[PDB]
RNA sequence: GUUUGGAGAGUUUGAUCCUGGCUCAGGACGAACGCUGGCGGCGUGCUUAACACAUGCAAGUCGAACGGAAAGGCCCUUUCGGGGGUACUCGAGUGGCGAACGGGUGAGUAACACGUGGGUGAUCUGCCCUGCACUUUGGGAUAAGCCUGGGAAACUGGGUCUAAUACCGAAUACACCCUGCUGGUCGCAUGGCCUGGUAGGGGAAAGCUUUUGCGGUGUGGGAUGGGCCCGCGGCCUAUCAGCUUGUUGGUGGGGUGAUGGCCUACCAAGGCGACGACGGGUAGCCGGCCUGAGAGGGUGACCGGCCACACUGGGACUGAGAUACGGCCCAGACUCCUACGGGAGGCAGCAGUGGGGAAUAUUGCACAAUGGGCGCAAGCCUGAUGCAGCGACGCCGCGUGAGGGAUGACGGCCUUCGGGUUGUAAACCUCUUUCAGCACAGACGAAGCGCAAGUGACGGUAUGUGCAGAAGAAGGACCGGCCAACUACGUGCCAGCAGCCGCGGUAAUACGUAGGGUCCGAGCGUUGUCCGGAAUUACUGGGCGUAAAGAGCUCGUA
């Protein structure tokens, strides 16, 4: 069966993690069919990105997720919506962007002047 | 690994000031050791060589490390020399001393390395720590009232500060507006003799 | 011989050869049988034997024992042999 | 269009110019060796014997297929020796699925093996997805159990007995498979398509569960994984010129999932070769890697993709799928057991042992994370994997202190006896404790998993916050010219040095030591290996009057 898997990358305690169309029998860290998104556990929210085009279409040929992958889709509603059940916006969090450098280059030239 | 032994020396086998304040070096501006004020023939790699031995024991960077900066420097798209200078200006040892907290750029290292900066509200002990635009770097609370540093904040004057650092508190904080060009940076040495002793 | 699923499939892989050999012993029978019978030459006793054949080959691909496309073939040529002879 | 990119030196002569080889400075490594050695991050580690292998692990799982009841559990019961029931549960066994993946190695292979691009009107595809139809009806066994026989063992026979989603007969299917006739249409010749129309014959199934409920059969389409064929591309060797008779082609049969001398009978006499056939040697191939201005040269460790093999050689069986590493059968070599009749093995899985060698690690810890197998699921399994241990083996980062300190100590070493060097160096005087050390906090990796409510192997690790004190932390090579860095003493063609030219013959900047110096630094040197320099195989980019080089001269085949 064609199924939807992570697929590590990174290096060590560093776990980054591809999402991946590929063969039951491949390999974890094989060729793969298409990669259709990424996910990051190490980061807050842990990163997460789903190409929702692909994934409709692998879960619609039949493509099976992985227990995790499962998660995932469920976050960004590409399950609900497949289903048919609701949640299709999903609950995706986002880090919070951070303060632009410049920005702050102007706050300390005013707060000391 | 770092260089630890005797400064001067290393100033007067070159013939120019690396440390600026030196007075062993105006008294005895030849070479060391016994042969010291024998005739050298004369020789271009010799040059070559000096100038970057100028450099590397200005800003203490070991051959290993600065041959990777020559690498970046080429690889970059401007000129090899002022890529070169520039990277080594960037170095936050050499940014700390080029601001006046400290008196050599020994001292600075120390400082560094010891753990008394914070660059953008992170500590970082790292003396190579590039610093690029707009880069904030603060004084932790603890060495704000030690006694070198209070030396620092009322000894300001011994050198000229450069236009693309500023120091802007008597928290001694320091802004990086940009990276030098050429013409910013100051420093008693020939580039493209460097450029020219790494295309041997 | 080592691990015990091996073990027990060393039985159940006799178990299917058995049965396999057999039902393909019994087609071979047949197609033998057909064969004589249009090398005889009577048209009747062929084409009788013919239709028993042919669905026997049909059933030895529901088992499994040979393949779909084995046993249109063999059935083809049978059919062929019949209508040439 | 277009700048991002090319350095040379020594050595033939009394001297010179040229030609030309040799040698050196650079970079690289799955390295080894010598001296030396503080810490951390991230990688990496049998290159030799595809040599032989002690020991433990590396593939199981399903009671929601089945008879059952050895271990637990619960319920009777007791005399307390045991004896029943239940089926929550579960040993052994039947049955299903997995075991063909994942992991190893590079022996063989000069080949459609591999790379890249096509072809299949010549094909298969379990489990997965999504349409349609269905899931009717009977039957006979056997493992396990119990009794008993043979055997030293491995194992094995007979009787009696039991079940199923195990096995087997029939009906139905008319989507599907085979044959005859016949219509339209598209091409690329066989042919393909219209599930074309039509006649005749034929092809299946299986139940379980009471819960997020899982299954079974045929058939249409999809997805995935393949099979087979072909163009083009990447080694040395004519001191290897002819090779081939299933060999080249055809027809009738056979065979396969499929095309095809794939096989076979007959018939024709062909097919491949200086655009190197047939031989010989070597070698897994590639993405890439190293070097190089580029072109090129060399190379294929790790990581990733294919291929090949699994003690050696041969063979098939089961299955959707098999080089079937931890399957089977036979033969051989080797090891072991035996009652001498006969049996049993296979680390090129992980770890480890012996051996070979200059040289390459622990008989760790977890399934917490990711991937995989089975299961409705809880879960179980997983030496895949995630991590830990060991080796400066590599790359990168950091430390071994900072400021001040004199006409400049002692001591060492030169000397023109004036001194000069080491050297701001040291001593001393203050200043900061990074990394190590001693305390106290303490993770992320888990929108995970189980939803029963507990659950991180790494790990009380990384990382924060305190304390004490410069406190514990520098070596290696070189110093004639290339090529940065010079003097004294000791032996005097000796002992020795050396990459090349060359240095040692009682005044050596080349030998050995010392002082001083230079280049690198937790490394520094040496050996081996490849590219560079080498325009020294020259496509970019060279030559042939006399330096190496025009065939003795013609004619003429490709
Ligand atoms: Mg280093
Ligand atoms: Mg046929
Ligand atoms: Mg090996
Ligand atoms: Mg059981
Ligand atoms: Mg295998
Ligand atoms: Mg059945
Ligand atoms: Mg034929
Ligand atoms: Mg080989
Ligand atoms: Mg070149
Ligand atoms: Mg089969
Ligand atoms: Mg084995
Ligand atoms: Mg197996
Ligand atoms: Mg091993
Ligand atoms: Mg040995
Ligand atoms: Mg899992
Ligand atoms: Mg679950
Ligand atoms: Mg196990
Ligand atoms: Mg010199
Ligand atoms: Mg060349
Ligand atoms: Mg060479
Ligand atoms: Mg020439
Ligand atoms: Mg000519
Ligand atoms: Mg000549
Ligand atoms: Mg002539």
């Amino acid at each position: 069966a064609v199924k939807i898997k992570l697929t590590r990358l990174g290096k060590i305690r560093n776990p980054q993690y591809r999402i991946i169309v590929a063969d039951a029998r491949t390999r974890r860290d094989g060729r793969a069919i298409e990669v259709i998104g990424r996910y990051h556990p190490k980061e807050e929210p842990s990163l997460i990105q789903i190409d929702s085009e692909r994934a409709q279409y692998w879960l619609g040929v039949g493509a099976q997720p992985t227990e995790p992958v499962l998660a995932l889709l469920k976050i960004t509603g590409d399950w609900q919506k497949f289903k048919g059940l609701p949640g299709a916006e999903g609950t995706l969090k986002v880090k919070e962007p951070k303060p632009s450098k410049l920005d702050l280059f102007n706050a300390a030239l005013a707060e000391a002047e | 690994a770092r260089y630890t032994g005797p400064a001067t020396r290393k100033s007067r086998r070159l013939g120019v000031d690396l440390v600026g304040g030196d007075q062993s070096f105006e008294k005895r501006p030849y070479p060391p050791g016994q042969h010291g004020r024998a005739r050298i023939k004369e020789s271009e790699y010799r040059q070559q060589l000096q100038e970057k031995q100028k450099a590397r024991f200005s800003y203490g960077v070991m051959e290993k490390q600065f041959r990777r900066y020559y690498e970046e420097a080429n690889r970059q798209p401007g000129k090899t020399g002022d890529n070169l200078l520039r990277i080594l200006e960037s170095r936050l040892d050499n940014v700390v001393y080029r601001a006046g907290l400290a008196r050599t750029r020994r001292m600075a290292r120390q400082l560094v390395s010891h753990g008394h900066f914070l660059v953008n509200g992170v500590k970082v002990d790292i003396p190579s720590y590039r610093v690029s635009q707009y880069d904030i770097i603060d004084v932790k609370e603890k060495s704000l009232n030690t006694l070198p540093f209070q030396i620092a904040r009322e000894t300001a004057g011994e050198r000229p500060i450069p236009s693309w650092l500023q120091v802007v508190g008597e928290r001694q904080r320091i802004l990086v507006h940009q990276l030098p060009e050429r013409a910013q940076i100051d420093v008693p040495l020939t580039e493209q003799l460097i450029v020219e002793l790494y295309s041997k | 011989a080592n691990i015990k699923s091996q073990i027990k499939r060393i039985r159940t892989n006799e178990r299917r050869r058995l049965r396999n050999q057999s039902v393909k012993s019994s087609l071979r029978t047949a197609i033998r049988g057909f064969r004589e019978a249009v090398d005889a030459g009577d048209k009747d006793k062929a084409s009788e034997l013919l239709h028993a054949t042919s669905r026997k080959l049909d059933k030895a691909a529901s088992k499994g024992v040979i393949h779909p496309n084995q046993a249109a073939n063999k059935k083809s040529a049978l059919a062929l042999a019949l209508n040439k002879l």
